[PDB]
RNA sequence: CGCCACUUCAUGGAAAUAAAUCACUCACGAAU
């Protein structure tokens, strides 16, 4: 045929920046470029260069020499135009008792981008107010105008249509075989690696698809882990409960991998930190040296516990042995490169901001190499090998002291900055082996084998089933 | 002034987009590299963009009514999300932040967003087999192109008209009659004035409850995944905007796989060696239905491979 | 609008002086696209937007497309050098200062038609002069 | 649970191509 019609189901909400339009749905401007790469990769049996030669032979490319684009047209349209609108934040907040029927909240999520939308600011969607009752509860108010003028919204739609048109019949038949696997292997949105934007193919040309998502994930990803998540659901019922539990679990488990968990009597060390201590180079946190250097200038950092220095039941030291020094590197860069670190000085209006900028100006960003997939309320953690380019690269840290001005007769006045407070920094320490430099050896499969086989008190911290290791 | 475009209270949208866009204000400074990235420049361009995107169009507009009176009954279709882009290659760029970096096709006199008739003609011809020129460079892709497009056109003609069989030579003759008003060899058929197929400029006719223009983003992430992507902001026609397609189409007569004029076909009818087997007719209504089906299949405008410019029935 | 041979001589000398056409009598092939795009930008967007776009130096382009603005400046200076005394009464026969931003000059000198015709003619002359030579 | 953000804002290709380039009639007539 020349037209391929498919119906897509949505498992997790998508974070759309063009939520204002009633016709807003999955943008083909990011589905077609990704689908073209997927099809070429599968055409070359795991490689992309032989796949484009296959499409070059079959005359499936728009340009035979320049790009990966295939000659087909993509059109994603909403069938029924009713949406469920979600507010996705990282901080828990009380729920207002006045909302539109389609307004839902995901409380503890890995989406730390619209955190200012809940709080004191008059531009916030939910205004937090101290309770007129006992000063323990907090009151929430829904500001409709502020809701409308939000940049990103979480949108979930009823089943909609993806239409592919091409006069090349042989291309369409190949697209048909790979389209179901494409939606099982990819997520869309502004936080898609964390689980937002999970879609699956249900009907292709009015024919139901029987695609094993577990088998589909196995072929395309090097490792696949599945979580035994309890459902309760009362009895099905609340998807908001299911959504909130699933996304809270993802944030908890990911934050156990990168950095740790510090809330209660409970404390879980960074498994990424744990991995690098157990290997031969014995790298330690770059956070360790920042904390050491900031303490060197007598900055009272908040916390009653000295920084950890190893793996054992407790290694709470402020000093690094004596004969040699601990080997340092930028550990958490390979699992997502951040922009700045905050360290919460003692006086509760000032804090230390350390800024990472990359010395050569060659590494601006790094997407997380870990993909979280939520298909039918089941969390699948997949991934491939990390980008080896990030390994062994320099980073410059700018240590900045920030003190929040003690309010004003107006609003907060955080322009009271401070010049880069003086620190004894390193330049090329230990033959370019220092906390400036990313590690020179990392395998994601090896790391994830260590992570899901890691036990505290005889139980796995990340309760996952190793579908593929 | 801000909404309900009209002829008495409006600014020319094309003027606003092209000449007044980079007006030199007392304190803006987008000449310098520092000022191109500043918040003052971003605010300036944000205000200009808000002015451009604040206009709506009423169905009972004297402008569109005059278009209907001049060019005939419009073919009315609706834009679906993401919208419609036309004139994307027109140079509108300086290197500033918050600026529209893609061109837009604006009518000069009226300022209304419009799709030129040449764009419509080319988009309709593209799905006819004999649209790719026989060249040395195009010789390798010519046969498959013609085969695919001829099967598509044959199915469309059988669906729209009451023609049961159409031949490849008949499709060639029909396409050359519609788009060139000539024989496939290049010869001319003595046609009357009313026997010319004309593709007028499409116009925006109704915005309904919203505006007819909006802003959209394309963020090309580079080949290097470790480097920051560049956001590009451009102007689009909003979804659910009525587009009036104006045509002047005639009836095409086909006798013995050649295209005949009206007096020619009547003379042939009066002949005693006349058979209905080799006489074929596609009327202006059927031609308009065929064009409508082509437009609903492939859409119109720029970036149609990624969903921009797809149309729906009212 | 006829391009005199003197304007084309100015264009060739300016293109050589601004290190676009090397001693091999070849030029980077992207510069013909640069000149055509500038010609189109002047007529669609305007003189100020086009010169601002083509004059900045922090662009992510293959070559130094800001050199076509220097070529324009040289051609306009050469044209103004041959303005007669009678022209100098109506026409601003003053050399563009050099090291001065061309956009700044045009902004400060109003937006007179004189500069628009001069830049249009100079761009056409640059286009023809580049067509005199061969792509690298 | 409390608190809190930074970053990125256009490059590459196409810049005219082909058909028609004058055709027909009168090329001196009448008187001288």
């Amino acid at each position: 045929m020349n037209q391929l019609t498919a119906i897509l189901k949505q498992h997790t909400p998508m974070i759309h920046f063009q939520h204002n339009e009633s016709g807003a749905t999955l943008r083909a401007s990011e589905v077609k470029p990704l689908l073209d790469k997927f099809i070429l990769t599968k055409l070359g049996n795991g490689d992309i260069r032989e796949g484009r030669l296959y499409a070059k032979k079959n005359n499936w490319l728009i340009d035979n020499e320049k790009n990966y684009a295939l000659n087909y047209k993509l059109s994603i349209s909403l069938q029924k135009k009713s949406r469920l609108e979600y507010l996705i934040t990282s901080s828990t907040f009380p729920l207002p008792t006045e909302r539109p029927s389609n307004f839902f909240t995901i409380q503890n999520s890995p989406y730390f981008a619209q955190e200012k939308c809940v709080g004191i600011n008059t531009n916030s969607t939910i205004i937090l107010k101290k309770s007129n009752s006992d000063p323990r509860k907090k009151e929430a108010e829904f500001k409709e105008k502020n809701w409308s003028q939000i940049d990103k919204k979480g949108l979930e739609w009823q089943d909609f249509t993806i239409k592919i048109f091409s006069l090349k019949g042989d291309l369409i038949n190949k697209i048909q075989t790979y389209l179901p696997a494409f939606f099982i292997c990819h997520n869309f949105g502004t936080r898609n690696n964390k689980g937002f934007g999970s879609f699956t193919v249900e009907y292709i040309n009015n024919q139901k698809n029987i695609c094993n998502v577990e088998d589909t994930l196995k072929e395309n990803f090097a490792f696949v882990y599945k979580k035994k998540i309890a459902l309760s659901r009362q009895s099905t019922l609340d998807f908001i409960y299911i959504y909130n539990q699933i996304f809270s679990t993802i944030k908890k488990d990911y934050q156990i991998l990168k950095s740790g968990y510090n809330f209660r009597n409970e404390y879980i060390k960074s498994l990424l930190f744990c991995y690098f201590v157990s290997k031969y180079p014995n790298y330690r946190w770059e956070k360790r040296k920042m904390k050491q250097l900031i303490k060197a200038r007598g900055y009272e950092l908040k916390g009653d516990h000295s920084p950890i220095s190893g793996i054992r039941e407790n290694d709470n030291s402020w000093n690094d042995p004596n004969p040699n020094g601990y080997n340092y590197a930028y550990i958490r860069a390979i699992l997502g490169l951040a922009e700045q670190y905050e360290f919460q000085l003692e006086t509760p209006y000032q804090k230390a901001i350390v800024k990472i900028k990359s010395a050569n100006n060659c590494i601006s960003r790094y997407k997380s190499p870990l993909l979280f997939k939520i298909i039918n309320n089941s969390i699948y953690l997949v991934g491939n090998e990390i980008n080896t380019e990030i390994l062994n690269k320099p980073f410059q840290y700018s240590y900045i002291e920030q003190t929040k001005n003690k309010n004003m007769r107006t609003g907060k006045s955080e322009i009271t900055e401070r010049t880069m407070h003086i620190n004894e920094i390193e330049m090329n320490y230990k033959n370019r082996i220092n906390y400036h430099y990313t590690p020179t050896s990392f395998s994601l499969i090896d790391f994830m084998q260590y992570a899901m086989s890691y036990k505290k008190n005889g139980k796995n911290i990340l309760n996952y089933i190793p579908l593929k290791q | 002034m801000p909404k309900n475009y009209t002829l008495q209270n409006a600014s020319n949208l094309g003027w606003l987009f092209y000449k007044d866009y980079y007006r030199q204000e007392p304190n803006v400074d987008f000449i310098s590299t520092q000022g191109k990235e500043s918040d003052t420049t971003a605010d300036f361009f944000r205000k200009t963009n808000q002015r451009i995107t604040a206009y709506q169009l009423n169905s009972e507009s004297p402008l569109v009514a005059a278009f209907n009176n001049h060019f005939g009954t419009p073919l009315q279709l609706k834009t679906i999300y993401p919208g419609l882009i036309t004139g994307s290659g027109l140079p509108h760029q300086t290197g500033s932040k918050g600026e529209f970096k893609l061109g837009f096709q604006f009518d000069y006199t009226t300022g209304l967003p419009y799709i030129p008739g040449s764009s419509i003609k080319g988009t309709l011809r593209s799905m006819f087999p004999f649209s790719l020129k026989d060249k040395g460079s195009t010789k390798r892709i010519l046969p498959e192109y013609r085969k695919e497009r001829m099967e598509y056109i044959r199915d469309l003609i059988i669906e729209v008209t009451n023609i049961n069989e159409i031949s490849d030579t008949e499709i060639q003759a029909l396409e050359y009659a519609i788009f060139t008003n000539s024989t496939p060899s290049g010869k001319t058929i003595e046609f009357s004035l009313e026997e010319k197929d004309v593709f007028y400029d499409a116009f925006v006719a109704d915005s309904k409850d919203g505006v007819m223009l909006s802003d959209d983003y394309i963020t090309p992430h580079g080949e290097n995944p470790l480097k920051d992507p560049k956001p590009i902001l451009f102007l689009k026609i909003r979804p659910d905007v009525t587009i009036n397609f104006y045509f002047k189409l005639c009836t095409t007569h086909l006798y013995k796989e050649k295209v005949c004029s009206s007096k020619q076909i009547e003379e042939i009818k009066k002949q005693n060696d006349f058979s209905s087997s080799d006489y074929k007719m596609i009327t202006a209504h059927q031609k308009r239905n065929l064009f409508e089906k082509i437009l609903l299949c492939i859409g119109i405008g720029a970036k149609t491979n990624i969903g921009y410019g797809q149309l729906k029935k009212l | 609008m006829k391009i005199s041979k003197k304007q084309i001589e100015y264009a060739i000398e300016a293109l050589r002086a601004n290190n676009i056409i090397t001693n091999d009598n070849q030029y980077p092939k992207v510069f013909k696209g640069y000149i055509s795009s500038f010609g189109a930008a002047v007529i669609q967007s305007g003189l100020i937007p086009a010169i601002i776009f083509f004059e900045n130096e922090d662009n992510d382009a293959n070559a130094d497309r800001h050199k076509i603005i220097g070529v324009l400046k040289d051609i306009i200076n050469a044209m103004r050098q041959q303005y007669t005394v009678t022209d100098a009464t109506i026409l601003v026969s003053s050399q563009i200062p050099a090291n001065y931003s061309m956009a700044q000059y045009i902004i400060e000198h109003g937006n007179t038609d004189q500069l628009l015709k001069e830049i249009t003619e100079a761009a056409v002359a640059m286009k023809l002069a580049l067509r005199m030579y061969k792509s690298e």
